[PDB]
């Protein structure tokens, strides 16, 4: 409610 | 130091979170600890379930609530918290 | 030089096999560790329902929580992929 | 049942 991707990298 | 690379969470929420993992950072020598620490506080701050990584190289791909994501650097180790569940 | 240990698991045999699989052909294709994560949560999103998350780093400790079944920690040579579900 | 926290360390 609501949800979402994220990319993390160094 | 706290230089913040990505974050959904409210500002308090970021501060909160900067705050706490410098005290697991300073207590703790094994990531997991410095992680488990971060994580079980904001589990009985914020309500479960959060999920913590802290480490010097990893990549990532996780899905979040709103407003309850950040990756952050805190001097050469990288620390991603965020809740989901 | 690809080769899987599995340190720590709590999903089915069959479900690891498919985490092993799917993150070797990840690791063979792409070369950002995001990228390789991306690619193992997105195949396990749609085989397996959501919500997947994964890491895929050479250095990191974690602490998370998880569904029962859903968990797997493991080498593909030096690199350590953290799979798990949870929402 | 349902839910386990768990730790790594590489």
């Amino acid at each position: 409610v609501g949800m979402h991707s994220k990319g993390t990298q160094t | 130091k706290a230089v913040i690379k990505n974050a959904d969470m409210s500002e308090e929420m970021q501060q909160d979170s900067v705050e706490c993992a410098t005290q697991a950072l300073e207590k703790y020598n094994i990531e997991k600890d410095i992680a488990a620490h971060i994580k079980k506080e904001f589990d009985k701050k914020y309500n479960p379930t959060w999920h913590c990584i802290v480490g010097r190289n990893f990549g990532s791909y996780v899905t979040h609530e709103t407003k309850h994501f950040i990756y952050f650097y805190l001097g050469q180790v990288a620390i991603l918290l965020f809740k989901s569940g």
